[PDB]
RNA sequence: CAUCAUUCUAUGGUUACCCAUCAUUAGAGGAAAUUUCCAAUAAACUCUGGUGUAAGGCUUAGAGUGAUGGUCGAGGUGCCCUAUUUAGGGUGAGGAGCCUCGGUGGCAGCCCCACCAAAUCCUCU
RNA sequence: UAGUCUGGCACGGUGAAGAGACAUGAGAGGUGUAGAAUAAGUGGGAGGCCCGGGCCGCCGGUGAAAUACCACUACUCUGAUC
């Protein structure tokens, strides 16, 4: 699993010969893995942390019933009523549309229960899953999911793909999201031994590059 | 083997499926209906003269075995 | 009424996690045959809670609704014997497991009637 | 328990032909109703690519994933050998 070529940490800024493209781009960083069962109680689960802002971008929905009136409008909450779930999950099977049309959903605290009749559990088996908490510190709390962790999964295809870093910070912030990734596969470590075959640094959209 | 359960008289349908729908057949014969309209074969025997009484249809040959009738003429 | 789904309610259930089959773990189960019976053989197949993942509302009390105050229509699917093999000759029993408003023939479509089938196997003889 | 039958290790080699692997270095490969399409999949995704100009698409629509746009593991076999 350990490996590691921390002595020369630089020459990532060469940008102008390997970045040409306009759209906003994402560092998805895929790796080489080897000797893994996807069939059995083989696990490649859990979800390797990063507090160093990666800033995930995609169909973000965020709910709460708190002093989060004034606190969620910092980034502009699209806050649809708790009473107003309802044809988020009834327009899907009778209607042949994705009724949410947005990519997460949440757990709060203040009140113990978010919701857990037809539309909470309705949500239980279609992916996107809603596990985030924002119970009773209030410092921020909205974007402490999107500023904190990443989460992967495991699957039949025996391979992983996974975001690290985005293309708005710069190669000296796509560092920090190098070293605190990578290091979390050496201490959670269990015997699915030496998982590491090869490692691929990359941008979002250029050539191949090592650190190993 | 597959025994078959009949009515005594018409249902109301059935009369409107009779008496639009056997003269648009040829062979209008008590053994056609009862096993076409599934009634009690002696009904049959009985319908066909108030059609005659009627005037739809013409008696060809009656007899005691097989009365034979057709459709409308073409004049 | 016994029911699956529909909308209005749901202090109701857990997000690295819940359904219904299939895959497997420990249980509950025979008529014909056979002949005059009896207790037994020996399971096919059905479900109870365990657990898993390609489709998805779990369930749950209950107000209004698709549809029988009887419901689905209910006729087909096998095994064995033959140089009538596009066919002819047999008829034990009991579980399971599926298509269609089937296309062509007749007094032509609907009723009557003919045939070709959607996937059929396990078992005590 | 002597003996004897037998398998392993040892002394213990050389060269070729061969059969299978692994380490490998390329191709080809995928058919549920369906949506225009033999849906191999993951992090995607409404944009980029070439000649201001133009492209495949979005959505509708099949269906937890849907086509252009960086990559790479697997899985059905072929397949070059320091």
């Amino acid at each position: 699993s350990r490996d590691t070529l921390y002595e020369a940490v630089r020459e990532v800024l060469h940008g102008n010969q390997r970045k040409r493209r306009k759209f906003l781009e994402t560092v998805e960083l895929q790796i080489s893995l080897k000797n893994y069962d996807p069939q059995k109680d083989k696990r490649f689960s859990g979800t390797v942390r990063l507090k160093s802002t990666p800033r995930p971008k995609f169909s973000v929905c965020v709910l709460g019933d708190q002093q989060h009136c004034d606190e969620a409008k910092a980034v502009d909450i699209p806050h649809m009523d708790i009473e107003a779930l309802k044809k988020l999950n009834k327009n899907k099977k009778l209607v042949k549309k994705l009724a949410k049309k947005y990519d997460a959903f949440l757990a709060s605290e203040s009140l113990i229960k978010q919701i857990p009749r037809i539309l909470g559990p309705g949500l239980n088996k279609a992916g996107k899953f809603p596990s985030l908490l924002t119970h009773n510190e209030n410092m921020v709390a909205k974007v402490d999911e999107v500023k904190s962790t990443i989460k992967f999964q495991m699957k039949k295809v025996l391979c992983l793909a996974v975001a690290v870093g985005h293309v708005k910070m710069t190669d000296d912030e796509l560092v920090y999201n190098i070293h605190l990734a990578v290091n979390f596969l050496v201490s959670l470590l269990k015997k699915n031994w030496q998982n590491v075959r090869a490692l691929y640094i990359k941008s979002t959209m250029g050539k191949p590059q090592r650190l190993y | 083997r597959d025994k078959l359960n009949n009515l005594v008289l018409f249902d109301k349908a059935t009369y409107d499926k009779l008496c639009k729908e056997v003269p648009n057949y040829k062979l209008i014969t008590p053994a056609v209906v009862s096993e076409r309209l599934k009634i009690r074969g002696s009904l049959a025997r009985a319908a066909l003269q108030e059609l005659l009484s009627k005037g739809l249809i013409k008696l060809v040959s009656k007899h005691r075995a097989q009365v034979i009738y057709t459709r409308n003429t073409k004049g």
